[PDB]
């Protein structure tokens, strides 16, 4: 959604419309959400109890 | 090596050779003119290989590949070919051009006929404004390509 | 008079700044020929356009309209009668690709560096070649 | 290091332009980039050490004022003029190659500027996006003139 | 043109001289010390020790 | 008098006066920035740029190249002449506007 909806001349943008460094995952882990946290193809077991 | 496991890269290769050569004031080949223009170098690299047999002398012309005579290089005599039935490619979308656009479409060589019927006189002088004016095939724009 | 190898008159249809700020693509349609239009990229920081608008579109080639080896290029000076002074705006590029759109429909690919135009004839646009240098011409 | 920069796992050129100098080439070569002459011969000179002797092309556009374009300088560091050897032909797709109508429209004719199109050592589409002068590709500037 | 920096909310324009022959077809704003004379001109602000203003 | 100034690059010129390049001794960004505005003015030259090599050493090259018209070491002669003057026009228009206050 972040990429059809963020202005042009954007730095974390404009450096993932190019290959220099990053991604579009990159970028949106930082401005919309992170996901959830993978541990060994676990999704965090449980601790106890 | 180049992309795609070959040595080759035939679409940029052919542009290459393309550009280096290009002029709108040379004449231009035929479909059938290219491919005899072709086998005049490529032809003697093959009778430069021999082809024998399992014990010494040749094998008969007849029955090549049967899986037993497989001799030190196949590859090789099978990138020959492999230039040879690309270059073809470019020949036919020539000749399917030719003959939707009014001219005769004609691929194969004509026989020891009247040389040269050359329909430039008989099509108006708007199709060869539209044939050679949309893509062309230059003498030498073959003989730095292979 | 000799030069111009291309004029028409054409409508413009929608303009078309998508991700940009100072280059957005237009869209044309001949009120004249039924057949030709083409696309292409304007500045309109200084040369402004607005849809649904007609407007001159010209191919010639060396505008001098008559007739220092370092290799280079040079402007022509401050007195000189030439084509396109009474025209707004004229670009440059080459060709590079011809080929055809349907049955006796050929397109036609200039790019100024960059820029683009695709257009399309139906051997109207004869005197074309694939020639080194052409000129768009385009008074508003 | 002039012997070695294709890597012999592949084949494929392995020295590039790096996390930065490719948004350095980036902002050169975006569309809406135009310069005057002054500034056009400030880039010009600082590709060099003022030693390389070169040759303008025309601008263009050139009614209002003379422009030139943020690609023509970047066809200047391929070939700086005629006495340099060097002219190319290559045809590669970006990094995101946002497509077009995909059936009448050829890959030219992006929403972006897309896919990038060198004829005789001049840029004539595209922008410069770590695939087509960084690492990784084979289809690159750098590997091309290798 | 007109001289002034087009500043918004995410760019400025055109930050360049643009003051010189050879730009245009018409080649004006050649060199002339006189024409120069004629336009350059000195305001002096608040001056005092120690510290100065004044305008080019 | 000196020698360790100016200084024709014999690499890198034409066979005629029409492009050369110089380099500075001793001199920044401070004389190339300066001096390469005051010589774009001219209507006979089209290109004229300068850079510095490596900001460890110090020393800078100047580029020169031009039209037939004049040789291109006789435009910087004219050209290095020209700020000179254009030093005095600040300078008197200047220092009338301190006396007067």
């Amino acid at each position: 959604v972040c990429i059809n909806e963020l202005d042009n001349w954007n730095a974390p943008l404009i450096m993932a419309t190019c290959g220099s460094k990053g991604s579009t995952l990159n970028v949106s882990q930082m401005v919309a959400v992170v996901g959830q946290q993978i541990i060994s193809g676990n999704r965090v077991p449980d601790g106890f109890q | 090596m180049e992309g795609n496991a070959q040595p080759v890269n035939f679409n940029r290769s052919w542009d290459h050779a393309y550009n280096i050569t290009f002029n709108n004031q040379d004449k231009g080949l035929l479909p059938y003119a290219i491919m005899e223009t072709a086998n005049e170098i490529l032809g003697p690299l093959e009778e430069r290989l021999v082809r024998y047999d399992n014990s010494g002398c040749l094998v008969k012309r007849e029955d090549l590949n049967k899986a037993e005579y497989v001799d030190q290089y196949d590859a090789e005599r099978d990138f020959y070919h492999s230039l040879r039935e690309y270059i073809n490619g470019k020949a036919t979308a020539l000749a399917n051009l030719r003959k939707s656009r009014g001219m005769l479409g004609l691929l194969e060589p004509p026989a020891k006929e009247l040389q040269g019927i050359d329909p430039d006189e008989t099509v108006p002088d708007n199709v060869k404004t539209s044939v050679s004016q949309l893509y062309r095939i230059s003498e030498k724009s073959v003989r730095k390509f292979l | 008079m000799s030069n111009t190898l291309f004029d028409d008159i054409f409508q413009v249809s929608e303009v078309d700044p998508g991700r940009y700020n100072k280059v957005c693509r237009i869209e044309a349609a001949s009120t004249t020929q039924d057949q030709c239009k083409l696309t292409l990229d304007i500045n309109v920081e200084l040369f402004p356009v607005a849809a649904q608008d007609s407007l001159t579109v010209t191919i010639a080639s060396s505008l001098n309209l008559e007739d220092s080896a370092t290799r280079s290029w040079r402007p022509p000076q401050a007195g000189d009668r030439s084509l396109a002074d009474d025209y707004d705006y004229v670009m440059y590029g080459t060709a590079y690709k011809f080929e055809e759109v349907s049955k006796d429909l050929i397109a036609v690919y200039y790019s100024f560096g960059g820029l683009l135009m695709r257009l399309e004839g139906n051997y109207r646009n004869l005197n074309n070649l694939k020639q080194e240098n052409a000129y768009l011409l385009i008074r508003r | 290091v002039k012997n070695n920069l294709l890597t012999p796992k592949s084949g494929e050129p392995i020295i590039a332009a790096t996390q930065d100098f490719i948004t350095g080439s980036y902002l050169i070569s975006h569309k809406d980039s135009f310069y005057d002459r002054a500034t056009l011969t400030q880039l010009l000179s600082m590709m060099s050490d003022g030693i390389e002797h070169f040759d303008i092309p025309p601008p263009a556009i050139m009614k209002p004022y003379y422009l030139w374009t943020g690609k023509q300088v970047f066809s200047l560091l391929i070939k700086p003029n005629h006495n340099s050897p060097v002219v190319i032909n290559l045809d590669a797709k970006n990094k995101v190659f946002v497509p077009p109508k995909s059936k009448s429209l050829p890959n030219e004719m992006s929403q972006n500027d897309g896919f990038v199109i060198i004829r005789g050592s001049q840029i004539l589409s595209g922008v410069m996006d770590k695939s087509v002068l960084g690492d990784g590709k084979k289809h690159s500037v750098f590997y091309t003139i290798l | 043109m007109s001289n002034i920096v087009g500043i918004e909310y995410n760019r400025v324009t055109n930050t360049t001289s643009t003051d010189f022959p050879g730009f245009s077809k018409d080649a004006e704003n050649e060199w002339n010390v006189e024409k120069f004379k004629k336009d350059f001109e000195v305001n002096i602000s608040s001056l005092d020790a120690r510290e100065a203003n004044f305008d080019l | 008098p000196d020698r360790e100034k100016i200084k024709l690059l014999t690499q890198a010129t034409s066979e005629d006066g029409t492009s050369a390049s110089f380099q500075i001794v001793e001199e920044d960004h401070t004389l190339g920035n300066a001096l390469r505005y005051v010589i774009m003015k001219n209507p006979d030259v089209e290109f004229c740029g300068y850079s510095i090599p490596h900001p460890s050493e110090n020393l800078l090259n100047i580029r020169i190249q031009t039209y037939g018209e004049t040789t291109a070491v006789d435009a910087l002669q004219k050209g290095l002449k020209d700020l000179m003057d254009l030093c005095d026009v600040v300078e008197s228009k200047f220092t009338e506007k301190i006396k007067s206050m």
